[PDB]
């Protein structure tokens, strides 16, 4: 593989080239929302992100090594998780708000608003370790590599995903040296940064749950993308 | 299966 | 001030050691569970006995007893089940295939293969012990681990913030302690670091089923069991 | 109460 092969400049150089863009929702503030409406908004915005993170994916290094049906199962498991810290990382600059889109700026106003709040705290949390944009394709690239690798010769694709995986820790620390971080301030930024990922996790479980709770009321039609990536979690 | 689809091309 | 963050590594380390809850045993009955009550039946009744303990830990985590009342039982509510996951993966560490919630109670996939909607969390489980074995997991990485789960889980709170970097300085000393290069050590902390993201997808579909299984009428749970249960919803 | 708020204390 290639990718191994990398050093951490061309890692984040890879990275920050493989960065979808910033999608626009169909918000209108002339006409009026109810909360289902708004979920088909949300809906559509995730459904048009899917397919950029689909190409996304794919120019990670070290993903297209990968057999497709583990490519398959890494997004499956992933791709909450991915559009998640994507919302965050775009709400920063926005205390209090989620930038679901540059048209799309909403403030806290079921359970959908603890959601709500999870994310506005893992927003706050960035804004105040400063998270660096370097960083944040390095955390993105973990998220999608790690979250499925654990659910004959499958263990060799496992090793792989580590390798990897290893690179990509390599490479954050070599960012936070390079920003002149001491050595005890680059292993405490590193485990601050990986326990975040804890919280994406935990935000995108809860985040199925409403999905899959959304689709059986009828309530907003889900695309066909989405039901599928949606069923992936129900079994 | 639509993800396996659009991964494969 | 807390008193946490004026400890040294090692007495960090020797706090978490001390702190350590034992090692419980099932019910005894020789019988082995291939039912969803019997096995939800000891299953319940083992947790219901070790959270006790898990409570009891916790206020000798050095900074948890800094923190307000609420603020213990908000860390404890969300992660109890992480908490016991973790441990049960420690425990089932020299068993491969195996899960060891207790010493007389070892449960294999195919045990696991009753009760509808498990087998996929102990498959998840049995993979986590295996890593936890592939990278030579010590005991003293464990319970830094572990008090990591606590403390950062529900942490959304600076306090928190600077107590867990504390413990973050104690798994790099007991990594530069074991001899490990400077590049080894940053390496091995990430690895651990993601597995509990993986903890944490673990207890989030365990909670599902742990409420499945209080929908219906199975097991009786306790009280505390329910009220920890009920936190998450 | 909770019955945490009270094991807790002890
Ligand atoms: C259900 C929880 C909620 C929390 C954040 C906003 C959410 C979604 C979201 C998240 C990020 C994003 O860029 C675009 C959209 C979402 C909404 C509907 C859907 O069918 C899929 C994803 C989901
Ligand atoms: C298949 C493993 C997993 C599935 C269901 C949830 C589990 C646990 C459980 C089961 C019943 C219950 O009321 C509370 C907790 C459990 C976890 C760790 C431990 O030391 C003891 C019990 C075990």
């Amino acid at each position: 593989s290639l990718a191994l092969s990398l050093t951490a400049d061309q890692m984040v150089s890879a990275l920050l080239d493989a960065e979808p863009p910033i999608l626009y929702s169909e918000y209108d503030p002339t006409r009026p929302f109810s909360e289902a409406s708004m979920m088909g908004l949300l809906t559509n915005l995730a459904d048009r992100e899917l397919v950029h993170m689909i190409n996304w994916a794919k120019r990670v290094p070290g993903f297209v090594d990968l057999t497709l049906h583990d490519q398959v199962h890494l997004l499956e498991c992933a791709w909450l998780e991915i559009l998640m810290i994507g919302l965050v990382w775009r709400s920063m600059e926005h205390p209090g708000k989620l930038l679901f889109a540059p048209n799309l700026l909403l403030d806290r106003n079921e359970g959908m608003v603890e959601i709500f709040d999870m994310l506005l705290a893992t927003s706050s949390r960035f804004r105040m370790m400063n998270l660096q944009g370097e960083e944040f394709v390095c955390l993105k690239s973990i998220i999608l590599l790690n979250s499925g690798v654990y659910t004959l010769k499958s263990l060799e694709e496992k090793d792989h995903i580590h390798r990897v995986l290893d690179k990509i820790t390599d490479t954050l620390i070599h960012l936070m040296a390079k920003a002149g971080l001491t050595l005890q301030q680059q292993h405490q930024r590193l485990a601050q940064l990986l326990l975040i990922l804890s919280h994406i996790r935990h935000m995108s479980n809860k985040g199925m749950e409403h999905l899959y709770s959304m689709k059986c009321k009828n309530v907003v039609p889900l695309s066909d993308l989405l039901l599928e990536m949606l069923d992936a979690h129900r079994l | 299966k639509i993800l396996h689809r659009l991964l494969q091309d």
